[PDB]
Order: structure tokens, then sequence, then C-alpha cells
């Protein structure tokens, strides 16, 4: 995998929510509608096929 | 409504159409039924009535 580190920035999940690649947005532990109201230390993203 | 924003219309779910047109209350006892009707709603060179 390609682990990408996300830090020191403002995360706008509404851009993802209004984006055209948007399907099966499943979440564990966090409600998907409240992700704009939280803070995280670092966010790690993994992209694969 | 287009199929991307059908899932937006829900109680406690935020969106563009879901917030700016009408919310669903949190005490909603009711059902939602959908159907993909491409035969009548979709028109040639866009349907600009809606």
């Amino acid at each position: 995998w390609n682990r990408k580190r996300i830090s020191n920035c403002v995360a706008d999940y509404s851009v993802l929510y209004n984006l055209a690649p948007f399907f099966t947005f499943k979440c564990y532990g966090v409600s998907p509608t409240k992700l704009n109201d939280l803070c995280f230390t670092n966010v790690y993203a993994d992209s694969f096929v | 409504i287009r199929g991307d924003e059908v899932r937006q219309i829900a109680p406690g779910q935020t969106g563009n159409i879901a917030d700016y047109n009408y919310k669903l209350p949190d005490d909603f006892t009711g059902c939602v039924i959908a159907w993909n009707s491409n035969k009548l709603d979709s028109k040639v060179s866009g349907n600009y009535n809606y």
C-alpha cells in the first residue's frame, strides 16, 4: 500500500461528500456526518485496488 | 432526485438538498421508497424542467 500522512491542515470532508467518486462511505467509531466537527493528531490514508 | 443525493435525505444526515430544502425529524416513524426510473425522467439532451 501507499500510506500517505495527513497533518497540519484543515480537513474539509464536504469536498469528499460532494465529490463524484463517492460510494459506500462506511465508518467505524465515528459518525460520517460529524467528521467536520472533530480534531485528529495525524490522519493516515491508504489507497489501493 | 439524482442517485448521489438520494442517500442524503435522511433524519440526522447533513447535505445540500438534505439541509437546504427540507430536513427529516429525528422522531420520523415512516418509510422511504425509491425507484431508478430512467425511462421517463431521463430525456434526450438533458431534462431541464426540474
